[PDB]
C-alpha cells in the first residue's frame, strides 16, 4: 500500500491492492485534458452556469464552440472534459429525460436525471471491456418544491447537489472561492475570474441560467453577459 | 518500438500504422505476378501460375466472375476463393432484381466494404489477397485492384505480387499505348510486362501462362494451357 | 365444457378454531368412471390443505408443481408457509398462465402454523384469490353446493359439528349431480390433529 | 507506453493513445480543406498519385453523402469509406423517418457519435480519418463541419485536414470568406493546395474539388472541369 | 461486448485477491455502525463531507428498501447505489408473489446472492461495499451484515469501514442485550464520535432507525436533539 | 379401436391387448404388439394415434433404459408411470402434443404388483384393474362383476378369457387374438396368445 | 366523432365534437380530441381512442426529441410525417383516422390528412370522423380561399354542428383552437353558443 | 359490479359495490374491489377479476420503486400512463377496466381506464356492469366543489343504483375518501343488504353422518 | 481480452488444473467438517467460524444445510459460493421429485451437483466454486449415506471422512479408531469429538466452537437435527471424563 499494483490494475478497473480504481482515477485527470473550467452556482430564485469558452482559431464558427446545453427545455447543462465523451453523454442525458416523460407523464427532476446518468457511469467502473468517459455533467434545473438545482455528476458515478460548484482544470480553487464566500450570475462569473486570473471579455465566457420565475433554461447573449461584466467593472 | 503492435488488426501502432494490415499486404507481394491492363475495348488479366513441383498442376489464377468480370489472384488462396464467392453472389443478386449486370465500379465498393470490417474488428483479420479485376460495362472496359487494407483503385494498368515492380515499369513505359491497341498487341503487352517479373534464365511457357479476356462482343474467358499458344507467338524473345 | 369432462367437487368450511376440506372421490371421464378413490386434496403443511376441482391432470399437475414451489421456500425460509401466502403462491402460479390456464379452481384450508387462525380461499383458474369467512366451493356442483352451505353453515361451529354440516353439504349436493360422488373424503384440520374420514355415500 | 494498446484503457495522464495514434494516421495522409463562403461551401484535396498507372480519379478523397452534402476525407481511406457510407445511411434513414432532408448538424452530429463509440472499447479500434462535412440550402445557408478520430464534431469557416493542416490554416486565415462566392472561393482552394504541397518530397498529384452552394441550387457537385483547370492555373500562375 | 472470463480468481495460496482487495475499499470507506436493540436497530453513519457547499440532503447513505426494512455501507457509494436499486426490486418481485413483505434475511440472502455473481461471473470486479441492513418482522428487530464476497453474518453490533476493529472493541465494552433503542442510538453515535475528528453536526452524520412502525431517517432535528448529550 | 386391459392380483399383474393394425376398412396386421417392455419389471401398453403411440413408447423406453445404466439399478413401476404422466402433461400444451392412451403394470420388489391407467390428457390413476378402448366399455363391467383383489392368476385369465369372449359376441369390430403377458417378481412372462 | 381543420393565412383553426361512445351508450361527452403534439402542433382524433391516445403519446415524445436534438421548432410536416410512418407500418392493427395542423416559422399554417391506412395529404382543409360524411356537401359548398381566422372558426363551428345534429356518434360540445405565430387560443362552444339551424317543420 | 368516482371540492370520493359473481350465481358477497396503489392514490376495478387484482398489484409496486427513488409521493398521471400503456400493449387482452383517483402535488385527479387503454381524465366516472345506473345518478346530482359528506352521499346513492337496478351487482356500498390531509378507506360504508332471519333449526347430532373409514393424526 | 483472460479451464504442462488446486488449498484453511456413518444413522460435526463475537444466532445452523426431506450437507471453503451450490442442490432434489414423484437417491443429487462443478473446470473460462462439501441422507437402494465433493467435480461415498483445516490428521485419527460394521450414532458422536478436540488448534474445544446435525429414521420418516448446545457440551464433558478414565 501506498501507490502499490498488482497485474493489470493500471489498465482495467478491477481493485488495487489498497482498494483503488487507478482507471477511474485517470479518467478525472483526462476531464482535465481539456484545459478549461466551469462554474455553477444557484441561490433562492435561479441557478447559473459560467464556462470559459475558447476560440483561439477564429477560421471557427464560433456559435458552434459550446460547452452549454440544453437536456429539456427546463434543464440545462454545462460540460467539462473531453469532448465527444461529453457530446455522448449529453444525449443520453436528453434520452433519458425524454423516455422519464413519456413513461411517467411528467418532467424529470434534475436530482433523478444526475442520479441515472451516474449510475450508468457506474456501469464503466465495474464492467472491465470499457473506459469511463473523461467527463464530468453539471446540471441545472427549477425543483417545483425544492426551487433551484444544481447537480453534479463524474465519471467515478458519484453524484451530488450543490449550493454552488465548479470543475475541471481550477476546480480546487473554485471550490476554496466559493466555501468562503457560501460561508448569483456575479458570484459564478467572479468566481472564475478570479481563478483564472483573466478579468473577460464577453466573448470569452459563456453563460445559462434557470429562474423560478422562468424555468426555461436560456443561453445568455454577448450583450447580456457584458451588461453583467460591466456592472461588476464598477464596483 | 513494434511488437507489442503488430498482433491484432485493432492496434494502431505509435506512427499511424497497423502491422496486421501490412502483413497481410506481404501475402500479396509473396504470390506469383499477375498483370492487368486494358484498351478502349478490352481488359485483360495475365498470370504466371506456380507449380510446387514438376508433376504438380500449376495453380489456377485467374478466376470467373459473371459474364462481364473476372479476376486474377496473388495472396492467400482460400481468401480468394472467400471473395471470389462473394463476389459472385453480389453479380447474381444484382441480375436477380434488376435483370442487368452488375456495373464494375459497384462491385469493387461491395468489396472495399466487406473487406474494410475485419480491419477493424478485435480477433478478425483482414483478407490476404490482392486482386486485379477486369470488367467490361456501359462505362467501357475496366482493370481494378484490391488490397488486404481494403483500399481499391482504378488502373490504367496494374501488376501485383512477386517482383510486380518490373511489370509496373514496363507498364508505365508502354501505357500511352495501350488505348488504341488491337486485343492481340494488348495481350502481348500484358504478357511483355510479366515476362520482366521472371529470372533471366525463365520463360513464358505454355505451363506457367494463364489469361483472362472480356471486352465490347467478348465475355469474360480463361485461356489456359494449349489456349495460351496463339498469344505466346508472338513475341519478340527478352 | 372443459371443466365438466371429469367432473368432481370440492369444498371448504370455517369453525371454532378449525377447518374442513372434503372431496368426492370420482376419476371419471365424461359419463364412464374409471376408479373411485382419485385424490384431490392435498396436504401443503401439517394444517394447511389444498383441494383441486376440474381437469383430472392439471388437478394432478398444479399439486405438482405447487409442491415443487413449497418445498423451496419452506427450505429458503426455514419455516412452514402462512395460509395467505400459500393463496398467493397458487394465484402467482395460475396467472403465469393467464393465456393458457390449467383448468382447476383451487380450493385452501388450514390453520395459521403460529397463531392457529383458521382460513379458507377459493381460486378461480386464473388465479384470482378470494377468502371468505365461512365456506367456498368449486366443482361441476357448485350450485348444489352453495345451495347446502348457505342453508346449514353458521358460525363459530365446534369440529364435530362442522364435520356433520360440511359432510351433509357434501353428500347432498353431489347426489344431484350424475358426475361427482363416488364417495366423499373429508379431512378436519384442529391445533393438535387432523381427523381423517371417509362417507358412506352413494355410488351411482 | 505499455497504456497504449487498447481504447478502453486511459493513461496515467488521462489520455487515449489509441486515439491519438489514429490522429497520426490522419496526420500522415494529404492535405484536403473546406472554405465556407457567402454562398456556398468549396472542398479541395491534394490527391497524391502514388503511380502514373493509376485512372484520373481513382480514389476518390471527395464522396456525395446526401445530394445536398459533400463529404471531403484525409487518412486511411477504407475507413473513410466506411463513414461515407454511414453518413449516406443515416441521411436517407433521416428522410424515411422525418419526411425531409438531414440538416447538416444533425449528420454531422449523429456520423460523430459513431465515430465516437468505436473509441471506449477494446473490442473496436478508433477510425483513421478525419472527415469535412459541407452544404448548402436557403433556408440553413452554407454549413461546414469537421469530424475528427475522436468524434469531435465543430462547425468552421475554413478547415484543413492531413499533414499540411497548419500551413493550409495560415492561408486560409488570410481569406475574407464571408463576403466571398463560391466561383472565387475555387480558386483560392486551389491556389492555397499549391502552397502547402511539398513538390520536392512528394512530385506529382491531382486537385480534387467539389462544390455546394447558390450555384448549383443546394445540391453537392464536382467542380465543372473547365473551372478546375481555370483553378489550377491561377493556382500555378500565383506559384511563380 | 462483454469479457467471458472472470475477473477473480484463485491465487495459489487459496486466496481471492480481487475480494480481499474490495475489502481494503471497504475498509477505507467511511464509518458505519450498526446496533440492534431489544426492540429496534439503529443505523449510523459519517458523512465524509467536505465542503459547505454540499447539499447534505441531497443524497443518502441511510435509504429504505422496503416500509420495514433500511441499509446503509461503507465502501464506494455508487457501488452501493446499485445494490440498494437492486434491493428494492428484490423486495417488490418477492411481495408481488406473496403478498407479505420480504423478511429481512430473505432479502440479505438475495442481495448477498448478487454480490457473489459479481465475484464470478465474466468481465466484472466485485462490489467495493460492505452493506449493513436492518429490519422489523415476526415481531422482532434484525441487524446483518453482507460482504464483497457475497458472504452475510446477523450482529447484535459491528461496526464498519475506518477504525472499525476499534469501534468493535467499543461496541463490546458497551453493548448488553436488554437495551432499549434510544439508549443504542445513544451509543451508535459515540461509537461514530470514536473516529469522527471535527465537531458532529445533525448535517455530517446520518442516522437510520427500525422498529415495529417501520424503518425511517431521523430528521436533522431529531438528530441534533441526540447531539445534546454527546 | 385398439383394445388393452389389465387386472392387479396379489403378486402380480396380467395384462392382454389385441394384435390388430388396422386402417380404413382393413386389418393390414394381425400379430400386432402393443406392449413394451420399460424394464425387466415393467411393461408400457400404448394406444391411441399413429405415430405418436410408438414415438412416444420408445421414448419412455429409452429413457428408462438410460436411467438404469446411469444410476445400476431400474425405476420402480410407480416412479416409471410418474416420469410418463411428466413427460406426457409437459407435452399437453406444447406443439407436440401425443394423443396415446396408457396402461402401466409393474412389479415392485417391496411394494409388489402395480397397475396404472393413463389417458391422452395425462391424468394419471393407480387401479385394481383397467381397461382402454371402445372394447373397454363392454368389458368393465365384467370385471367390476367377477373381481376381487385376492384372485388368482389361473382364474384371472379365466376373467380375462370372458372378456375377450364378449368382444367376440358383442363388440362391431374384428379382433381376433390377443398378446396376454403376466409380471411377477419373477419379471415378465409371455403366456399363450387368447384366440378366436 | 367529427373532426376538421382549415388554414388561414397565418395559422389553422381546428376542431372536434366531444362525444366518445361505446355503442350507442356515451361514456365521455366533454371528450378533448385536440390533443397538443408540440408547442404549435396539434392533432385532431378519431377511431379508436385507445389507438389515437398511444400514437399520439408516442409522436409527442419522438417529436419532442427531435425538437430538442435540433434545437429548433418542429415542422408541422414531420409532426404528420411521424404519424404516418407510424399509421402506416402498424395499418393492419390501428383503426386511427388523424388531422395533424398547426404552425411553423417555414411552411406557416398547414393542415395534413392521416386517414385510416396511413396515407399523408397536404389539405386546404380537412374533416374526418364518423360525422364527417354529412357534412362533405355544407363544406364542399361553403368553402372559399382566402377565409379570415374568424371565418374559418365560424365555417369549422357551423360544420361540426351540422355534423353534430345528424350523426349518432357525434354530439356534446364543439372544441375549437387556433393555431398561430402569436400560440393557441382554445375555446368551447356549448349549448346556445353551438350555430343553430331549425328542423324543417311542417307549414 | 359497480364502481365510481367524483372530484369533490378538496379530493376525490371512489365507491364499489362488494358482490363478484360466477356467472349468474354469487361467489363473494364481500369482494373489496377498491385498491391500493399509493398511499394517495387508490383504483376501483371491474372486468376480469384476476386482471384487476393483478394489474394493481403491478403498477402499485412499480409505483412504490418510483418513489422510494425519488422521495416524493406519487402522481395520478403517472399512475394513469403505466397502466393506459401496459393494457394498450395487451390490446384488451387484460380485461380490467379501472377507476383511479388520487391527489397529488398538482391535486386531485381521476381518470376512467378501460382494457384496450384509452383513458378519460373526467370529474365524475362509473364502469362496470352497474355503471349506467350510477351514471344516471351522477348526471341527475352532480354539482362541482360539493363538500366531503355531499360527495359520499351521492357516490354511495350512485352505488346503491347499481346494486339495485344490476344483477351483476349488490351486497355492500364501500367507500375510499382521498384529500391533501387525510384518507378514509371506508369498508363497509353501508350494508343496504342482509341476509334474511333462519327460521327452521335443522342442529344435526353426531352420528348423523354414516362414516366407513377413520384416521386420526396427531400433531406438533 | 486475451491479454486479460486468466484462462482458468486449461492444462498446465503436468496435466494439472491449476484453479481447481488453488481453490482446495482454500478449502484447507477452512474450518473443519466431518461426517461419520453408523448402522443407526448419519452425522455431520464442523468447526464453527462465525466464531463468536456480538454476533446475533439467527438461523439454525451456520454451515449445516438441509437439501430436501432425506438429505443435508455441511460445507468448507467460501461461503458465498456454498450458498449458490446449496440452492442448486435443492433445486435438483425437487426437479427429481417433481418428475418421479419419489425423493432424489443421495448419490444421484451428488452427481448431479458434481457435473455442473466439473463443467466449470472443461469450459466457460470462468473461476471454480471454492467449496468441498459433505453429503449424508437415507434412501430406500442403500440406506444411510456419507459422500464427498470437491471442486474439481470429483465425489466419492465414505463411512467416514473429514474436509477442511487439519483434514488430514482428522482421516488418520478415524482409519484408527473407527469400527466398520459396529459403530452407533452414540459411539460416531464420541468419535466426532474425539477428533474435533485433537483437530482443533484453536484452543480447549467449546460448544459454542462446534455444530452437530444427526440423520436417522423414525417410523419410516428420515429425521435431521441440529443437536442444541446443551447436547454438545454433554458430549464435550463425556469425553472429557472418558480422556480421564484412560489412566
Ligand atoms: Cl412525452
Ligand atoms: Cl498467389
Ligand atoms: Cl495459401
Ligand atoms: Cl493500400
Ligand atoms: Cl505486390
Ligand atoms: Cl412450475
Ligand atoms: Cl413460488
Ligand atoms: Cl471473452
Ligand atoms: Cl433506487
Ligand atoms: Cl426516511
Ligand atoms: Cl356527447
Ligand atoms: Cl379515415
Ligand atoms: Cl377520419
Ligand atoms: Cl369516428
Ligand atoms: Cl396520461
Ligand atoms: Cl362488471
Ligand atoms: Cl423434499
Ligand atoms: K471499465
Ligand atoms: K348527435
Ligand atoms: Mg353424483
Ligand atoms: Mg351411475
Ligand atoms: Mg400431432
Ligand atoms: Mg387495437
Amino acid at each position: 500500500s501506498r501507490g502499490s499494483s498488482a497485474g493489470f490494475d493500471r489498465h482495467i478497473t478491477i481493485f488495487s491492492p489498497e482498494g483503488r480504481l487507478y482507471q477511474v482515477e485517470y479518467a478525472f485527470k483526462a476531464i482535465n485534458q481539456g484545459g478549461l473550467t466551469s462554474v455553477a452556482v444557484r441561490g433562492k430564485d435561479c441557478a447559473v452556469i459560467v464556462t470559459q469558452k475558447k476560440v483561439p482559431d477564429k477560421l471557427l464558427d464560433s456559435s458552434t464552440v459550446t460547452h452549454l446545453f440544453k437536456i429539456t427545455e427546463n434543464i440545462g447543462c454545462v460540460m467539462t472534459g473531453m469532448t465527444a465523451d461529453s457530446r455522448s453523454q449529453v444525449q443520453r442525458a436528453r434520452y433519458e429525460a425524454a423516455n422519464w416523460k413519456y413513461k411517467y407523464g411528467y418532467e424529470i427532476p434534475v436530482d433523478m436525471l444526475c442520479k441515472r446518468i451516474a449510475d450508468i457511469s457506474q456501469v464503466y467502473t465495474q464492467n472491465a471491456e470499457m473506459r469511463p468517459l473523461g467527463c464530468c455533467m453539471i446540471l441545472i434545473g427549477i425543483d417545483e418544491e425544492q426551487g433551484p438545482q444544481v447537480y453534479k455528476c463524474d465519471p467515478a458515478g458519484y453524484y451530488c447537489g450543490f449550493k454552488a460548484t465548479a470543475a475541471g482544470v481550477k476546480q480546487t480553487e473554485s471550490t476554496s472561492f466559493l466555501e468562503k464566500k457560501v460561508k448569483t450570475v456575479e458570484t459564478a462569473i467572479t468566481c472564475l475570474s478570479t481563478v483564472l486570473s483573466i478579468d473577460f471579455k464577453p466573448s470569452e465566457i459563456e453563460v445559462g441560467v434557470v429562474t423560478v420565475e422562468n424555468p426555461k433554461f436560456r443561453i445568455l447573449t454577448e450583450a447580456e453577459i457584458d451588461a453583467h461584466l460591466v456592472a461588476l467593472a464598477e464596483r | 518500438f513494434r511488437n507489442q503492435y503488430d498482433n491484432d488488426v485493432t492496434v494502431w501502432s505509435p506512427q499511424g500504422r497497423i502491422h496486421q494490415i501490412e502483413y497481410a499486404m506481404e501475402a500479396v507481394k509473396q504470390g506469383s505476378a499477375t498483370v492487368g491492363l486494358k484498351s478502349k475495348t478490352h481488359a485483360v488479366l495475365v498470370a504466371l501460375k506456380r507449380a510446387q513441383s514438376e508433376l504438380a498442376a500449376h495453380q489456377k489464377k485467374i478466376l470467373h466472375v459473371d459474364n462481364h468480370i473476372g479476376i486474377s489472384i496473388a495472396g492467400l488462396t482460400a481468401d480468394a476463393r472467400l471473395l471470389c464467392n462473394f463476389m459472385r453472389q453480389e453479380c447474381l443478386d444484382s441480375r436477380f432484381v434488376f435483370d442487368r449486370p452488375l456495373p464494375v465500379s459497384r462491385l469493387v465498393s461491395l468489396i472495399g466494404s466487406k473487406t474494410q470490417i475485419p480491419t477493424q474488428r478485435y480477433g478478425r483479420r483482414p483478407y490476404g489477397v490482392g486482386l486485379l479485376i477486369a470488367g467490361y460495362d456501359d462505362m467501357g472496359p475496366h482493370i481494378f485492384q484490391t488490397c488486404p487494407s481494403a483500399n481499391y483503385f482504378d488502373c490504367r494498368a496494374m501488376s501485383i505480387g512477386a517482383r510486380s515492380q518490373s511489370a509496373r515499369t514496363y507498364l508505365e513505359r508502354h501505357m500511352s499505348e495501350f488505348m488504341e491497341c488491337n486485343l492481340n498487341e494488348l495481350v502481348k503487352h500484358g504478357l511483355r510486362a510479366l515476362r520482366e517479373t521472371l529470372p533471366a534464365e525463365q520463360d513464358l511457357t505454355t505451363k506457367n501462362v494463364s489469361i483472362g479476356i472480356v471486352g465490347k462482343d467478348l465475355e469474360f474467358t480463361i485461356y489456359d494451357d494449349d489456349d495460351v499458344s496463339p498469344f505466346l507467338e508472338g513475341l519478340e524473345e527478352r | 365444457s372443459i371443466m365438466s369432462y371429469n367432473g368432481g367437487a370440492v369444498m371448504a368450511m370455517k369453525g371454532k378454531n378449525c377447518v374442513a376440506i372434503a372431496a368426492d372421490r370420482r376419476f371419471g371421464i365424461q359419463a364412464q368412471m374409471v376408479t373411485t378413490d382419485f385424490q384431490k386434496i392435498f396436504p401443503m403443511g401439517d394444517r394447511l390443505y389444498i383441494g383441486l376441482a376440474g381437469l383430472a391432470t392439471d388437478v394432478q399437475t398444479v399439486a405438482q408443481r405447487l409442491k415443487f414451489r413449497l418445498n423451496l421456500y419452506e427450505l429458503k425460509e426455514g419455516r412452514q408457509i402462512k395460509p395467505y401466502t400459500l393463496m398467493s403462491m397458487v394465484a402467482n402460479l395460475l396467472y403465469e398462465k393467464r393465456f393458457g390456464p390449467y383448468y382447476t379452481e383451487p380450493v385452501i384450508a388450514g390453520l395459521d402454523p403460529k397463531t392457529f387462525k383458521p382460513f379458507i380461499c377459493s381460486l378461480d383458474l386464473i388465479g384470482c384469490p378470494m377468502v371468505t369467512d365461512d365456506f367456498v366451493v368449486s366443482g361441476t356442483c357448485a350450485e348444489q353446493m352453495y345451495g347446502m352451505c348457505e342453508s346449514l353453515w353458521e358460525p363459530n361451529m365446534d369440529p364435530d359439528h362442522l364435520f356433520e354440516t360440511i359432510s351433509q353439504a357434501m353428500l347432498n349436493a353431489v347426489d344431484r349431480d350424475a358426475v361427482s360422488g363416488m364417495g366423499v373424503i373429508v379431512h378436519i384440520i384442529e391445533k393438535d390433529k387432523i381427523t381423517t374420514r371417509t362417507l358412506k355415500a352413494r355410488m351411482d | 507506453t505499455g497504456y497504449d494498446l487498447s481504447a478502453s484503457t486511459f493513461s496515467p495522464d488521462g489520455r487515449v493513445f489509441q486515439v491519438e495514434y489514429a490522429m497520426k494516421a490522419v496526420e500522415n495522409s494529404s492535405t484536403a480543406i473546406g472554405i465556407r463562403c457567402k454562398d456556398g461551401v468549396v472542398f479541395g484535396v491534394e490527391k497524391l498519385v502514388l503511380s502514373k498507372l493509376y485512372e484520373e480519379g481513382s480514389n476518390k478523397r471527395l464522396f456525395n453523402v446526401d445530394r445536398h452534402v459533400g463529404m471531403a476525407v484525409a487518412g486511411l481511406l477504407a475507413d473513410a469509406r466506411s463513414l461515407a457510407d454511414i453518413a449516406r445511411e443515416e441521411a436517407s434513414n433521416f428522410r424515411s423517418n422525418f419526411g425531409y432532408n438531414i440538416p447538416l448538424k444533425h449528420l454531422a452530429d449523429r456520423v460523430a457519435m459513431y465515430v465516437h463509440a468505436y473509441t471506449l472499447y477494446s473490442a473496436v479500434r478508433p477510425f483513421g480519418c478525419s472527415f469535412m462535412l459541407g452544404s448548402y440550402s436557403v433556408n440553413d445557408g452554407a454549413q461546414l463541419y469537421m469530424i475528427d478520430p475522436s468524434g469531435v464534431s465543430y462547425g468552421y469557416w475554413g478547415c484543413a485536414i492531413g499533414k499540411a493542416r497548419q500551413a493550409a490554416k495560415t492561408e486560409i486565415e488570410k481569406l475574407q470568406m464571408k463576403e466571398m462566392t463560391c466561383r472565387d472561393i475555387v480558386k483560392e482552394v486551389a491556389k492555397i493546395i499549391y502552397i502547402v504541397h511539398d513538390e520536392v518530397k512528394d512530385k506529382a498529384f491531382e486537385l480534387e474539388l467539389s462544390w455546394v452552394g447558390e450555384l448549383t441550387n443546394g445540391r453537392h457537385e464536382i467542380v465543372p472541369k473547365d473551372i478546375r483547370e481555370e483553378a489550377e492555373k491561377y493556382a500555378k500562375e500565383s506559384l511563380k | 461486448r462483454g469479457y467471458s472470463f472472470s475477473l477473480t480468481t484463485f491465487s495459489p495460496s487459496g486466496k481471492l485477491v480481487q475480494i480481499e482487495y474490495a475489502l481494503a475499499a471497504v475498509a477505507g470507506g467511511a464509518p458505519s455502525v450498526g446496533i440492534k436493540a431489544a426492540n429496534g436497530v439503529v443505523l449510523a453513519t459519517e458523512k465524509k463531507q467536505k465542503s459547505i457547499l454540499y447539499d447534505e440532503r441531497s443524497v443518502h447513505k441511510v435509504e429504505p428498501i422496503t416500509k420495514h426494512i433500511g441499509l446503509v455501507y461503507s465502501g464506494m457509494g455508487p457501488d452501493y447505489r446499485v445494490l440498494v436499486h437492486r434491493a428494492r426490486k428484490l423486495a417488490q418481485q418477492y411481495y408481488l408473489v406473496y403478498q407479505e413483505p420480504i423478511p429481512t434475511a430473505q432479502l440479505v440472502q438475495r442481495v448477498a446472492s448478487v454480490m457473489q455473481e459479481y465475484t464470478q461471473s465474466g468481465g466484472v470486479r466485485p462490489f467495493g461495499v460492505s452493506l449493513l441492513i436492518c429490519g422489523w418482522n415476526e415481531g422482532r428487530p434484525y441487524l446483518f451484515q453482507s460482504d464483497p464476497s457475497g458472504a452475510y453474518f446477523a450482529w447484535k453490533a459491528t461496526a464498519m469501514g475506518k477504525n472499525y476493529v476499534n469501534g468493535k472493541t467499543f461496541l463490546e465494552k458497551r453493548y448488553n442485550e436488554d437495551l432499549e433503542l434510544e439508549d443504542a442510538i445513544h451509543t451508535a453515535i459515540l461509537t461514530l464520535k470514536e473516529s469522527f475528528e471535527g465537531q458532529m453536526t445533525e448535517d455530517n452524520i446520518e442516522v437510520g432507525i427500525c422498529n415495529e412502525a417501520g424503518f425511517r431517517r431521523l430528521t436533522p432535528t431529531e438528530v441534533k436533539d441526540y447531539l445534546a448529550a454527546i | 379401436m385398439e383394445y388393452l386391459i389389465g387386472i392387479q392380483g396379489p403378486d402380480y399383474v396380467l395384462v392382454a391387448s389385441d394384435r390388430v393394425a388396422a386402417s380404413n376398412i382393413v386389418q393390414m396386421k394381425d400379430d400386432h404388439d402393443k406392449m413394451f417392455k420399460m424394464s425387466e419389471k415393467i411393461l408400457l401398453l400404448c394406444v391411441g394415434e399413429a405415430g405418436d403411440t410408438v414415438q412416444f413408447a420408445e421414448y419412455i423406453q429409452k429413457n428408462v433404459q438410460l436411467y438404469k445404466m446411469r444410476n445400476g439399478y431400474e425405476l420402480s413401476p410407480t416412479a416409471a408411470a410418474n416420469f410418463t404422466r411428466r413427460n406426457l402433461a409437459d407435452c399437453l400444451r406444447s406443439r407436440t402434443p401425443y394423443h396415446v392412451n396408457l396402461l402401466l403394470a409393474g412389479y415392485d420388489e417391496h411394494e409388489g404388483p402395480a397397475l396404472y391407467y393413463m389417458d391422452y390428457l395425462a391424468a394419471l390413476a393407480k387401479a385394481p384393474f383397467a381397461a382402454h378402448g371402445y372394447g373397454a366399455f363392454l368389458t368393465l363391467s365384467i370385471l367390476d362383476r367377477y373381481y376381487t383383489p385376492t384372485i388368482s392368476r389361473e382364474r384371472a385369465v379365466e376373467l380375462l378369457r370372458k372378456c375377450l369372449e364378449e368382444l367376440q359376441k358383442r363388440f362391431i369390430l374384428n379382433l381376433p387374438t390377443f398378446s396376454v403377458r403376466i409380471i411377477d417378481k419373477n419379471g415378465i412372462h409371455d403366456l399363450d396368445n387368447i384366440s378366436f | 366523432t367529427t373532426i376538421m381543420a382549415v388554414q388561414f393565412d397565418g395559422g389553422v383553426v381546428l376542431g372536434a365534437d366531444s362525444r366518445t361512445t361505446t355503442g350507442s351508450y356515451i361514456a365521455n361527452r366533454v371528450t378533448d380530441k385536440l390533443t397538443p403534439i408540440h408547442d404549435r402542433i396539434f392533432c385532431c382524433r378519431s377511431g379508436s381512442a385507445a389507438d389515437t391516445q398511444a400514437v399520439a403519446d408516442a409522436v409527442t415524445y419522438q417529436l419532442g426529441f427531435h425538437s430538442i436534438e435540433l434545437n429548433e421548432p418542429p415542422l408541422v410536416h414531420t409532426a404528420a410525417s411521424l404519424f404516418k410512418e407510424m399509421c402506416y407500418r402498424y395499418r393492419e392493427d390501428l383503426m386511427a383516422g388523424i388531422i395533424i395542423a398547426g404552425w411553423d416559422p417555414q411552411e406557416g399554417g398547414q393542415v395534413y390528412s392521416v386517414p385510416m391506412g396511413g396515407m399523408m395529404v397536404r389539405q386546404s382543409f380537412a374533416i374526418g370522423g364518423s360525422g364527417s360524411s354529412y357534412i362533405y356537401g355544407y363544406v364542399d359548398a361553403t368553402y372559399r380561399e382566402g377565409m379570415t381566422k374568424e371565418e374559418c372558426l365560424q365555417f369549422t363551428a357551423n360544420a361540426l354542428a351540422l355534423a353534430m345534429e345528424r350523426d349518432g356518434s357525434s354530439g356534446g360540445v364543439i372544441r375549437l383552437a387556433a393555431i398561430a405565430e402569436s400560440g393557441v387560443e382554445r375555446q368551447v362552444l356549448l349549448g346556445d353558443q353551438i350555430p343553430k339551424f331549425a328542423v324543417a317543420t311542417l307549414p | 359490479t359497480t364502481i365510481a368516482g367524483v372530484v369533490y371540492k378538496d379530493g376525490i370520493v371512489l365507491g364499489a359495490d362488494t358482490r363478484a359473481t360466477e356467472g349468474m350465481v354469487v361467489a363473494d358477497k364481500n369482494c373489496s374491489k377498491i385498491h391500493f396503489i399509493s398511499p394517495n392514490i387508490y383504483c376501483c376495478g371491474a372486468g376480469t377479476a384476476a386482471d384487476t387484482d393483478m394489474t394493481t398489484q403491478l403498477i402499485s409496486s412499480n409505483l412504490e420503486l418510483h418513489s422510494l427513488s425519488t422521495g416524493r409521493l406519487p402522481r395520478v398521471v403517472t399512475a394513469n400512463r403505466m397502466l393506459k400503456q401496459m393494457l394498450f400493449r395487451y390490446q384488451g387482452y387484460i380485461g380490467a377496466a379501472l377507476v383511479l383517483g388520487g391527489v397529488d402535488v398538482t391535486g386531485p385527479h381521476l381518470y376512467s381506464i378501460y382494457p384496450h387503454g384509452s383513458t378519460d381524465k373526467l370529474p365524475y366516472v362509473t364502469m362496470g356492469s352497474g355503471s349506467l345506473a350510477a351514471m344516471a345518478v351522477f348526471e341527475d346530482k352532480f354539482r362541482p366543489d360539493m363538500e366531503e359528506e355531499e360527495a359520499k352521499n351521492l357516490v354511495s346513492e350512485a352505488i346503491a343504483a347499481g346494486i339495485f337496478n344490476d344483477l351483476g351487482s349488490g351486497s355492500n356500498i364501500d367507500l375510499c375518501v382521498i384529500s391533501k390531509n387525510k384518507l378514509d378507506f371506508l369498508r363497509p360504508y353501508t350494508v343496504p343488504n342482509k341476509k334474511g332471519t333462519r327460521l327452521g333449526r335443522y342442529r344435526c347430532e353426531k352420528g348423523t353422518t354414516a362414516v366407513l373409514t377413520e384416521k386420526i393424526t396427531p400433531l406438533e | 481480452s486475451r491479454r486479460y483472460d486468466s484462462r482458468t479451464t486449461i492444462f498446465s504442462p503436468e496435466g494439472r488444473l491449476y484453479q481447481v488446486e488453488y481453490a482446495m488449498e482454500a478449502i484447507g484453511h477452512a474450518g473443519t467438517c466431518l461426517g461419520i456413518l453408523a448402522n443407526d444413522g448419519v452425522l455431520l460435526a464442523a468447526e464453527r467460524r462465525n466464531i463468536h463475537k456480538l454476533l446475533d444466532e439467527v438461523f439454525f445452523s451456520e454451515k449445516i444445510y438441509k437439501l430436501n426431506e432425506d438429505m443435508a450437507c455441511s460445507v468448507a471453503g467460501i461461503t458465498s459460493d456454498a450458498n449458490v451450490l446449496t440452492n442448486e442442490l435443492r433445486l435438483i432434489a425437487q426437479r427429481y421429485l417433481l418428475q418421479y414423484q419419489e425423493p432424489i437417491p443421495c448419490e444421484q443429487l451428488v452427481t448431479a451437483l458434481c457435473d455442473i462443478k466439473q463443467a466449470y473446470t472443461q469450459f466457460g473460462g470462468k473461476r471454480p466454486f471454492g467449496v468441498s462439501l459433505l453429503y449424508i441422507g437415507w434412501d430406500k437402494h442403500y440406506g444411510f449415506q456419507l459422500y464427498q465433493s470437491d471442486p474439481s467435480g470429483n465425489y466419492g461415498g465414505w463411512k467416514a471422512t473429514c474436509i477442511g483445516n487439519n483434514s488430514a490428521a482428522a482421516v488418520s485419527m478415524l482409519k484408527q479408531d473407527y469400527k466398520e460394521g459396529e459403530m452407533t450414532l452414540k459411539s460416531a458422536l464420541a468419535l466426532a469429538i474425539k477428533v474435533l478436540n485433537k483437530t482443533m488448534d484453536v484452543s480447549k474445544l467449546s460448544a459454542e466452537k462446534v455444530e452437530i446435525a444427526t440423520l436417522t429414521r423414525e417410523n419410516g420418516k428420515t429425521v435431521i437435527r441440529v443437536l442444541k448446545q446443551k447436547e454438545v457440551e454433554q458430549l464435550i464433558k463425556k469425553h472429557e471424563e472418558e480422556e480421564a478414565k484412560a489412566e
